[PDB]
RNA sequence: GUGAAGAGGGAAACAACCCAGACCGCCAGCUAAGGUCCCAAAGUCAUGGUUAAGUGGGAAACGAUGUGGGAAGGCCCAGAC
RNA sequence: CGAUGUCGGCUCAUCACAUCCUGGGGCUGAAGUAGGUCCCAAGGGUAUGGCUGUUCGCCAUUUAAAGUGGUACGCGAGCUG
RNA sequence: UGCUGAAAGCAUCUAAGCACGAAACUUGCCCCGAGAUGAGUUCUCCCUGACUCCUUGAGAGUCCUGAAGGAACGUUGAAGA
């Protein structure tokens, strides 16, 4: 995944989800999309 | 558990496949079982046992008081083991070397052979500095100590020159040889700690 | 007329028993160094150490807010080259449960001879026997 | 709130107990135990379950639905017993049962031997197949995930072990 | 303006910041700035909120269905998401 | 400035992590092998020579690797000069 | 990396709960270590006398006993400045 600290929606698929603190993008189609931090 | 041994110098034992193996000759007489500590009055179970001999006069009351309770004869000194729950054992008890003949593996701790006040260079293998090229009074020196104004202090445990050997060391594993019960004996692979003549303390390898 | 002065000869000692169960950490501690102190005394003098014998009882129990049970570290340096040894609040309670109050009165009392000589007034146990019945050590809250 | 506000039926020969918090659910396939949170309030009403939050309390909502939907399964679960389908795809790959603990064949240099934890009934209908059933959704979607954790999907062929309903997203060799 | 050439109290420690200008004595009282759970004098004061981050108790562009408080708009039992 | 010996080497080190190897991971333009990148991780380990005062550097040949930095560009009441 | 799972009829590794997960962390291995003044346990061993004086003190004393053990001394050591 991708750490950058700006996070956001890439696709249409990807859901934003706050785990233990830290926001991070899980996707379904692209595993590319799956992004942390920020 | 373990026993309690003098070591006897070394040799080795050939074996008619065409191999020598390298033996320290350990003396095991009967360690006699002086005392059991139980978890009721101690808080830890354990077995104080005893070895050797010594003379009338040259134990004191203290300790002949203390070998009268269980019966035994005064050996020369006293040296305790825990148990490991399944084995237990009664006082006046002499434990023979045939403990170790169901055993591969032991490991041998002994107070090894005092080497004196040692340099850096023997005791931590410092290296010697240039023998010549120059050098002035510093051959064999340990050089700097630490850095500058920031710590402003050695550290510690900062190796030094100092006393080295004559301290309590363990060679693990060991390798069981030859378990004479006749002459009282346990002979295992390589070197062990101490001098000839030294107390040494066999007990069963920790790390099967 | 020179004010009175609690002359240790006379000082009146107490016992005290505290069950720390569910109690807050702080807010025990804080009330333990009050008595410790002596400053619940009317005969409060600084330089003597007129504050009460206190056994706490069930130290392991002891509470803790927010995610401080986790979070909250105790640092210590070994004295050596490179030595700092943290521990969090559960390590802490699972290895020494009477070290947590221990530290918790220790920065809340004074620092020097008097403050250790009051430190000493303390009895922490992790369990809820406590071996000094012979005093009459009677119940606080 | 709303999962919350749905009362949950509960069928004959099902024997409910609340002691306080802690819910007792016993039925033909297996008694289930669950202490429930201390913010959740449980009643019975007539048939059904009924389920409210606490006055006081922050987060009162998400955490009723939680219990409904929780007990929802739990008494499922108890009446009919929840099933899982794994497969194994590859040659080489296959499974086996004997007793309470699968015995897999992973492609590895050693025996996978697997424990099934509490009351999990596993079977073997092919070599290639594992159906495993039980009370809990907890333990077998654990156990069903432990065995999928093994041999996850190689996503080129798609080798390894598999949920049933899973899709698996390939790709081309470049 | 202060220090220099100004002590005292606060700012953990801190010439230059805040408070305040030490003639001497007193085991009297009222206050300032700061404070009032313990170290350490004084509120574990009262009331109504807000924060779950140990935020408070270091830092920006940007990034987020974290979470209060408003004010409008959508557009629907012909049941809108 | 009524003196705080300043490059490099040797000796002895010690910490940081912005990790060179070793260990754990996500995505791949990841078939496997071998990588690319990012995340976690500081426990231990981390060449010998040629040339040059050199630090560097370029070579030669290795190595799992031959880390980057702080420490008065660590270390002359320890050496060299 | 997951499981079960509300907020948000779905989705969702998280807010309740339930698991995995590294040479790091605490242990396991080795050494020291009760001056750990919080000075800790056991086991044994030894001493069971008369009398005076005072501010009737945890007291100054007189005779009389001298144990266990220790130190000294010697002969010395694979122990050691
Ligand atoms: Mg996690
Ligand atoms: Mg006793
Ligand atoms: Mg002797
Ligand atoms: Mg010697
Ligand atoms: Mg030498
Ligand atoms: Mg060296
Ligand atoms: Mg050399
Ligand atoms: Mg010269
Ligand atoms: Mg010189
Ligand atoms: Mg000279
Ligand atoms: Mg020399
Ligand atoms: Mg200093
Ligand atoms: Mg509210
Ligand atoms: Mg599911
Ligand atoms: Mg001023
Ligand atoms: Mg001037
Ligand atoms: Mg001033
Ligand atoms: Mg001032
Ligand atoms: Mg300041
Ligand atoms: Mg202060
Ligand atoms: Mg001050
Ligand atoms: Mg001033
Ligand atoms: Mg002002
Ligand atoms: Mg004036
Ligand atoms: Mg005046
Ligand atoms: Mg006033
Ligand atoms: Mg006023
Ligand atoms: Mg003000
Ligand atoms: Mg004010
Ligand atoms: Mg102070
Ligand atoms: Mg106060
Ligand atoms: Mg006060
Ligand atoms: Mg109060
Ligand atoms: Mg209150
Ligand atoms: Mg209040
Ligand atoms: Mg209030
Ligand atoms: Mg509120
Ligand atoms: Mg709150
Ligand atoms: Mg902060
Ligand atoms: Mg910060
Ligand atoms: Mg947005
Ligand atoms: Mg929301
Ligand atoms: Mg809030
Ligand atoms: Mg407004
Ligand atoms: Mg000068
Ligand atoms: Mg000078
Ligand atoms: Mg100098
Ligand atoms: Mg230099
Ligand atoms: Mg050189
Ligand atoms: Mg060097
Ligand atoms: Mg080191
Ligand atoms: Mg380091
Ligand atoms: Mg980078
Ligand atoms: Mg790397
Ligand atoms: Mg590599
Ligand atoms: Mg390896
Ligand atoms: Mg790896
Ligand atoms: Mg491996
Ligand atoms: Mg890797
Ligand atoms: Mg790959
Ligand atoms: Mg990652
Ligand atoms: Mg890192
Ligand atoms: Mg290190
Ligand atoms: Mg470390
Ligand atoms: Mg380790
Ligand atoms: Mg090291
Ligand atoms: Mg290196
Ligand atoms: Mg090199
Ligand atoms: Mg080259
Ligand atoms: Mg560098
Ligand atoms: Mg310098
Ligand atoms: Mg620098
Ligand atoms: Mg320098
Ligand atoms: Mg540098
Ligand atoms: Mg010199
Ligand atoms: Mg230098
Ligand atoms: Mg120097
Ligand atoms: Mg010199
Ligand atoms: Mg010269
Ligand atoms: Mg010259
Ligand atoms: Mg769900
Ligand atoms: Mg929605
Ligand atoms: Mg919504
Ligand atoms: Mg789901
Ligand atoms: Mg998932
Ligand atoms: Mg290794
Ligand atoms: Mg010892
Ligand atoms: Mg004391
Ligand atoms: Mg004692
Ligand atoms: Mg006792
Ligand atoms: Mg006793
Ligand atoms: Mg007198
Ligand atoms: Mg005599
Ligand atoms: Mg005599
Ligand atoms: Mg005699
Ligand atoms: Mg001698
Ligand atoms: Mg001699």
């Amino acid at each position: 995944m991708k750490v950058r600290a700006s996070v956001k929606k890439l696709c249409r698929n990807c859901k934003i989800v706050k785990r233990d603190g830290v926001i991070r993008v899980i996707c379904s189609a692209e595993p590319k999309h799956k992004q942390r931090q920020g | 558990i373990g026993l309690v041994g003098k070591k006897v110098g070394m040799t080795r034992i050939f074996t008619e496949d065409g191999v020598s193996i390298p033996v320290t000759v350990i003396e095991v007489e009967a360690n006699r079982v002086t005392q059991v500590k139980d978890l009721a009055n101690d808080g830890y179970r354990a077995i104080q046992v005893t070895t050797g001999a010594k003379k009338a006069n040259r134990v004191t009351k203290p300790e002949a008081g203390h070998f009268a309770k269980a019966g035994v004869e005064a050996g020369r000194g006293l040296w305790e083991f825990r148990l490991a729950e399944g084995e237990e054992f009664t006082v006046g008890q002499s434990i023979s070397v045939e403990l170790f003949a169901d055993v591969k593996k032991v490991d041998v701790t002994g107070t090894s052979k005092g080497k004196g006040f040692a340099g850096t260079v023997k005791r931590w293998n410092f290296r010697t500095q240039d023998a010549t090229h120059g050098n002035s009074l510093s051959h064999r020196v340990p050089g700097s100590i630490g850095q500058n104004q920031t710590p402003g202090k050695v550290f510690k445990g900062k190796k030094m020159a100092g006393q080295m050997g004559n301290e309590r060391v363990t060679v693990q594993s060991l390798d069981v040889v030859r378990v004479d019960a006749e002459r009282n004996l346990l002979l295992v692979k390589g070197a062990v700690p101490g001098a000839t003549g030294s107390d040494l303390i066999v007990k069963p390898a920790v790390k099967a | 007329m020179k004010t009175f002065t609690a002359k240790p000869e006379t000082v009146k000692r107490d016992w005290y028993v505290v069950d720390a169960t569910g109690k807050t950490l702080g807010r025990l501690a804080t009330e333990l160094a009050r008595r410790l102190r002596g400053k619940h005394k009317a005969e409060y003098t600084p330089h003597v150490d007129t504050g009460d014998y206190i056994i706490v009882l069930n130290a392991d129990k002891v509470a803790v807010t927010g995610n401080k049970r986790t979070d909250k570290v105790y640092y210590h340096h070994t004295g050596h080259i490179g030595g700092i040894k943290q521990a969090t609040f559960e390590e802490m309670i699972a290895r020494r449960p009477e070290r947590v109050i221990e530290i918790a009165v220790k920065g809340m009392l004074p620092k020097g001879p008097l403050g250790r000589a009051m430190f000493r007034k303390l009895k922490v146990y992790a369990g809820n026997e406590h071996n000094h019945a012979a005093q009459q050590p009677q119940v606080l809250d | 709130s709303r999962v919350a506000k749905a009362p949950v039926v509960v069928p004959a020969g099902v024997d409910v107990k609340i002691n306080g918090q802690v819910i007792t659910i016993k039925g033909k396939n297996g008694e289930l135990t669950r202490t429930l949170n201390d913010a959740v309030e449980v009643k019975h009403a007539d048939n059904t379950l009924t389920f409210g939050p606490r006055d006081g309390y922050a987060d009162g909502w998400a955490q009723a639905g939680t219990a409904r939907a929780l007990l929802n399964s739990m008494v499922i679960g108890v009446t009919e017993g929840f099933t899982k389908k794994l497969q194994l795809v590859g040659v080489g790959y296959r499974a086996a049962v004997k007793g309470n603990v699968i015995n897999l064949s992973l492609g590895f240099s050693h025996p996978v031997d697997h424990q099934l934890p509490a009351g999990i009934t596993a079977e073997c209908p092919t070599q290639t197949e594992i159906v495993l059933k039980g009370a809990d959704k907890q333990v077998i979607g654990q156990v069903a995930a432990d065995l999928r954790a093994y041999r996850r999907p190689e996503p080129y062929k798609g080798k390894g072990v598999r949920y049933a309903d899973e899709v698996v997203r390939t790709k081309e060799a470049k």
